[PDB]
């Protein structure tokens, strides 16, 4: 799973 | 907004209102709260667990995939209940840890001095609370399990998940790849000898047996007073133990270190241990607590929080001080102790913790 | 009733009001936030330190002790801001643990999921905070310390306490019966001109039993003026908000449990004697005693506001197993070390083993 | 405290 997941990277 | 916390500038944030929020060109809001609950045993409200966080990641994901909110800030939103909003801010993080390898000190800026605060998180027990555990120790705690290995939401199974959480189909939770928590299986053992082939056992005992034997168990710790017969386990080569002590109380140091012992035996084996008590969430997490915190130098509150978010509402009442002070003990022993040589009738012939002077002279004959 | 804890049944109540409440046949209200203050150092807001708590429990007794208040409860109250609320409540559960010798359950369960909740504690640094500490921790690291014979209300000396805080007085601590945590002395030595802080830190330094100083931070004075006085003096210095290496922090523990077992204190000090010397004298606490981090931050703050800032906190979080276990995985070398002077460093379990055979 | 008051634990 989570190949769908966008990238949200910490700031 | 101004309710509203930032996790990522013009992308991410989380918000608490007591009205449902009107998207707009600019701001896509979300809420789980009236979809994804909290299956609270009594007084306990959270964290949501790793079931919800897996549901919650979907929902998410789906949001920031639709090409509507493209140029979009999300934001993830709760009602205003300090607890509503304990659990949302608890997930988000979880989510952050989990899918996007945020650390804890990452995820925790955003939240930390917030007014008005988050709810801590109580126990499911009946006495009045007593010790709380916070989003930051459940942060901590999810990351470092993460970190060795015991969670991995990229090959994590909902179905299996929510399946055997179910009563009918057996309550219990994976807990680690050593580790199974479950509620004591029940039935009305017939009590002379029948040379029957049928089976007089209730489908969650079956659903029990067969997960047990397609996944490695190898031995069964019981720790309340007998609600089956355990030659249901012994048949399908299953070992048996009981390491029995009251409801609703704290083990004996004897018993924890009994249990360490054995539990490590079995783990040298490459097999699984399953734990019960009756609901399979005071007493069990004592035991498997300890364990993990020996192993893997969690802080009982780490491991408070990571073991209720696998099972909610593991280690109960005065058992969280228990654990909270005795938790120097566990990593001591470490170093104290070592699996005996010598096996003990008191742990079904497995090997307990003993001193290192004790090991020392099992290496001799005594003279 | 309403905003109101109950602490022991007509008899103790904690409350947090926005109005002034009247006393009546059956109840007396006291609120010291007019009285006793924390000082901020940046956006840190507690908790009380022992002196705040030394003065509460004077107050308290007065109103206890009043022939008036014979047959009354007493209601102690905070405004209804969850800062005002966090100390007060904080304040009231370190004097039954220190005063009443309750335990921390007996004190955190009055406290438990009230709505709506305390405000946790945070650092005294300038960085927005990631980190935070709750009463919990306060409790247990307040009555760890007392069980462990760290504090004493018994010979606790308010007087001193009060005085030495104070920057124009040297502005030190004495944390425990091992340790004293300072600001850098300044001074503009000459190429009798000692300013009155340095003195005072010289005197006291000389009238209790220093033999090392410890000095974290880049050089602001001449160490030649506490070895005038026949004190050792050692830099271990690191940059301003990091965190030691580990091998600093394993020759400031040897150096420690040198002196330590000489029978002499050990006086740290970093520009503020907060962060860089929190991290230490916590490595140290934590070593010897068995804290949880949060624990040893809570105590040293109860002592000293400010202590161990920033990222230090989650450095203290992530390495307290390490120095906990330092017991089992070091040993105190068998030969001196000149990088701290002749005293003797931690060292790994093999190397003492090479020593020893 | 010399006269402190009894208020032990409930
Ligand atoms: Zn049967
Ligand atoms: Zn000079």
């Amino acid at each position: 799973s989570f190949k769908n997941a966008p990238l949200l990277a910490p700031p | 907004l101004d309710n509203t916390i930032e996790f990522l500038r013009g992308r991410v944030y989380l918000g608490a209102y007591d009205y449902t929020p009107e998207d707009t060109d600019e701001l896509v809001f979300f809420t789980v709260e009236d979809a994804i609950f909290y299956n609270s045993f009594h007084l306990d409200f959270g964290p949501m667990n790793i079931g919800h966080l897996y549901r919650f990641a979907v929902i998410f994901h789906e949001i920031l995939n639709d090409p509507e909110n493209a140029n979009k800030a999300v934001v993830f939103y709760s009602s205003a209940s300090t607890r509503q909003r304990a659990n949302a801010a608890c997930m988000l993080c979880c989510y952050m840890i989990l899918v996007q390898a945020w650390t804890p000190h990452q995820v925790l800026q955003p939240l930390a001095q917030v007014d008005p605060p988050f709810m801590p998180f109580r126990d499911a027990g009946y006495s009045n609370a007593d010790f709380e555990i916070t989003i930051q120790d459940v942060v901590y705690g999810v990351w470092r399990a993460k970190e060795k290995g015991l969670i991995d939401l990229h090959s994590f199974n909902l179905e299996s998940y929510e399946k055997y959480e179910h009563v009918e189909f057996g309550d219990f939770n994976v807990l680690t790849p050593d580790f199974i928590a479950f509620a004591s299986p029940q039935e009305d053992h017939p009590k002379g000898y029948l040379a029957t082939k049928s089976s007089h056992l209730n489908q969650p005992f079956k659903s029990v047996l067969n997960f047990f034997a397609n996944n490695n168990v190898q031995l069964v710790v019981r720790l309340n007073s007998h609600l089956y017969n355990k030659k249901h386990f012994e048949d399908i080569g299953i070992q048996h133990l009981d390491l029995i002590f009251e409801d609703g109380t704290c083990p004996d140091l004897s018993i924890v270190k009994n249990f360490v012992g054995a539990a490590e035996t079995i783990i040298k084996r490459g097999g699984k241990i399953a734990v019960h008590c009756k609901a399979g969430l005071g007493r069990t997490g004592c035991l498997i607590g300890a364990h993990l915190i020996y192993t893997y130098g969690f802080t009982a509150n780490e491991c408070i929080g990571f073991l209720r978010f696998i099972r909610p509402g593991m280690v109960v009442g005065p058992q969280q001080h228990w654990l909270y002070l005795h938790q120097n003990d566990f990593r001591e022993w470490k170093y104290t102790t070592r699996i005996s040589l010598k096996p003990s009738e008191a742990i079904g012939g497995l090997y307990p913790l003993i001193s290192l002077e004790e090991y020392r002279l099992q290496k001799k004959k005594l003279k």
